[PDB]
């Protein structure tokens, strides 16, 4: 109980990495039909590629320090 | 009218349009319109064609000049526009008809 | 680099000169084409014209119909029927229009003359949307 | 496929009207541009 | 039972931080794929991706309430 | 059983916010690449995107008041 | 068990309102990118947005009746 | 266990209703953006939104007698 | 135990039907938004919207083949 | 519990393959609506989607790996 | 308790693949209809795809080794 809830609910915390595994091929994806459009690759939208895969992680990272709360 | 005149007894049957009062003010793409216009409201849909002018060149020199006019818009989709991307079947029934009040001007200009 | 050649039936503007980025006010909303932009074919509308130029300064322009062309190699041509900077037109005069457009609108039944109408709405309604 | 399209418009048609409204809203200092622009001399021969 | 399922129940709400994760690789993405068409970058377009990666974080703070509120 | 089942009821109810966590980011992401296309955005669109937005945290307020009937 | 597990089970019968929440988005998300290309707002893709908003918000209903279900 | 289990069984396969109202979103959503290109409203690509519908929700009837079976 | 996991454990892979309902809903929006830009509708397209749709719905029958496993 | 837990841990997993199945079609969605855009349609575009298809199911092919692991 | 809720945490942490799966038919898709615009096929742009499908991947490998810890 004491060690059996800690067990099963760091488990459920390690569904909140869904969303930042497809937000990062999102921003990942909109940066390849984008630079598809062409031309301004490096710096402006490659470089805004890297602010969109952080604020993504930012939940990932938010919810991987919930699911190691309960594990540690 | 002076090709109405020059070159009609020879094909007098195979008249489609006629167009007069050309040299007397000197032309617009407004006069290139109304000869876009007459064009695709003529029940004849157009394999090819081609357009014949005199281009200039100096105050004394010219030279007659074909261009020809892929204006069907079921030639307006080949192999060599499979390169490009991003059209519709009806954005080139826009364009085509554009390109082709252009060249008019520019044959007549 | 990309040649750009843009023009009008009675004045010249670009021919084949170094330019980063144009906007173009398209049917398909504003399209923006950079220097090795992808092979798009696409006809004009009433708006405005975005030429981004080499030193940080970018000249606009206006436009009443006609085509812009992109292609296999990095070079860029657009023409319009009657293009005029924004320098010489009048905000006054566009109301006027627009006003007695949206008024022959509910005064016209027949299917030819309700888009003959509409489209000189759309024209100087595009007439705000810059001055 | 837009409104003039189906109303029997084609794209000339629409770009005839399109540069009309803005030869009307000029002011008068390049309104004599105007004359010299827009023709209409044409005649049409139908046999 | 009061201290067990408290701990179980804090790890389901950590998964409603993937709809704030997979929201902001759209939010970022559809303004790639916009600025890509161009070419209001700062102001209008970008100033309207702030707007809405605050209103797709704010399902993910409020999420992030629900779950401190079962553990502290 | 009473009380504990209340606590591991109202959290799987908070999972529920993921559907208008990226919802938001889907709609207000739609006006961010309609904009783009120009000109309409004061009125027509940006006013329909808070229409799209209330239509989306609807959702949002029949799930969070849904799990704040679980708690008190 | 009767009175426990009936409370755990309306809970995660709201997670399945993920899924209309998500969806009323990506439907008045196209609808925001439709008058975009534009001019039939208030005639054809506004009409038949409400005939959208209507087939993904009743799996959102028909989804709640299996949680109002659970409750009562 | 038997008669427990079971209660929180019916909440988990109601989950499957997710994917029958984010479905009917993409789909009365592509058929709204695909619209505003023109002019095939009726008979063809609004008829196939009849079939895009119908294999939409498909997933959701088999989906509602997957808890209607843990049920009744 | 023995007999309750059963039955909370079809409900699970139940909950597995909601990413082929969602993928029956982009390949058929997808076809709806790739058959307005014309003119192939039969054969092409819509012929491969079934090949499409069969590999989406793989998916759903292997899920739900899992949860009558568990139930028979 | 240990005869129990492996029945109620086996189901959740098959909640992986959501990503499978949305994946697969958004990948063929993206394919059709690609070669809607034409012409490479054999090998290039359509040679790409079995090499989509596949970077897709190896998400879901580890996810049914864990479900069949605690199972059998 | 100990031995159950390993089973039970291991399941729940395989629902995190739902987005590297999803994720990475989201990058494949906008490649698969990036490439349809052209050219940049053997180069540039099919070089961001493997880039893409990596990051998608990155939670997909963070995740798989939380239910590879709560197994062995």
């Amino acid at each position: 109980i004491d060690t059996a809830a800690k067990f099963i609910g760091a488990g459920a915390a390690t569904v909140g990495v869904a969303g930042s595994g497809a937000g990062i091929g999102t921003v990942f994806g909109s940066l390849i039909i984008g630079y598809a459009r062409n031309p301004s690759l490096k710096q402006q939208l490659f470089s805004y590629a890297i602010l969109g895969f952080a604020l993504s992680e930012a939940m990932g990272l938010f919810c991987l320090m919930v699911a190691f709360l309960i594990l540690f | 009218d002076k090709i109405r005149s020059i070159l009609h007894r020879t094909h007098s049957d195979q008249f489609l349009v006629t167009f007069k009062e050309v040299g007397r003010r000197p032309p617009t793409f407004g006069d290139a319109s109304v000869i876009a216009l007459e064009l695709l409201n003529s029940g004849y849909e157009f394999d090819e064609g081609s357009i014949i002018f005199n281009r200039f060149r100096s105050v004394i020199s010219y030279k007659t000049e074909e261009k020809p006019i892929f204006s069907l818009d079921t030639i307006s989709s080949a192999e060599s526009m499979s390169i490009y991307d991003d059209i519709d079947a009806d954005v080139l029934r826009n364009y085509q008809e554009y390109s082709l009040a252009n060249i008019i001007y520019y044959s007549l200009k | 680099q990309m040649s750009f050649t843009f023009a009008s039936p009675t004045q010249v503007f670009f021919n084949s000169a170094n330019v980063r980025q144009v906007d173009v006010p398209t049917q398909t909303g504003a399209f923006g084409i950079l220097a090795a932009h992808v092979p798009t074919l696409q006809v004009l509308r009433p708006g405005l014209v975005v030429v981004h130029a080499e030193d940080g300064t970018t000249s606009k322009y206006f436009v009443s119909s006609g085509s812009v062309t992109v292609n296999a190699d990095s070079s860029v041509q657009l023409l319009a029927e009657e293009a005029v900077t924004l320098d010489m037109l009048d905000l006054g005069a566009a109301k006027a229009n627009l006003e007695k457009a949206q008024s022959e609108l509910l005064g016209a039944a027949d299917e030819a003359t309700r888009a003959e109408i509409q489209i000189r709405i759309e024209a100087n309604e595009a007439l705000v949307k810059a001055l | 496929v837009a409104y003039w399209r189906q109303a029997g418009l084609s794209y000339i048609r629409y770009s005839q009207i399109c540069a009309k409204a803005v030869r009307d809203a000029l002011k008068t200092e390049f309104k004599a541009n105007a004359m010299k622009t827009s023709g209409s001399t044409i005649k049409i021969v139908k046999v």
